[PDB]
């Protein structure tokens, strides 16, 4: 949209992230 | 609620990856076709 | 009820999505073939 | 298989629709 | 505990097809440029 | 990383065979 990769490869590891915390907890 | 949180992530993931495989197609259609132009 | 009805939703999406990276790695690496040819 | 892009375009938007209800629901 | 199994599975899968979608990506990129720099 | 396509291939259908049995079970 205004979307480049840069921001996919942030947002990706962000939502990435939560996932791993979640499935830990 | 742990793996609500899980799947409502997950489908922001997914939705990221459907952004990124159309972005793609495009590209690689728009190349495809200048090569066959030239 | 609704996790497991997500769950087989998402991995419809995410064999959707893996149909569409093949084809692109295919096609890819045909347009890189061809270039070298040339 | 058959598949095409137009039709791919269709059941991803099908599939996104219903998780988005389940989500919710 | 199937559907966490689940989940973690999934997560997987979409840590493929997120390398596979940059891998595609910086290809597609340096086919671009190779024919903008010819 | 040292991923190849090949071993992309098989990771995907080894990771696909255990969600649908996971989802049946």
């Amino acid at each position: 949209n205004n979307m480049t990769w840069m921001e996919w490869d942030r947002e990706i590891n962000n939502y990435t992230s939560l996932i791993h915390s979640l499935i830990e907890e | 609620n742990n793996l609500l949180r899980a799947i409502e992530a997950q489908q922001h993931l997914l939705q990221l990856t459907v952004w990124g495989i159309k972005q793609l197609q495009a590209r690689i259609l728009a190349v495809e076709r200048y090569l066959k132009d030239q």
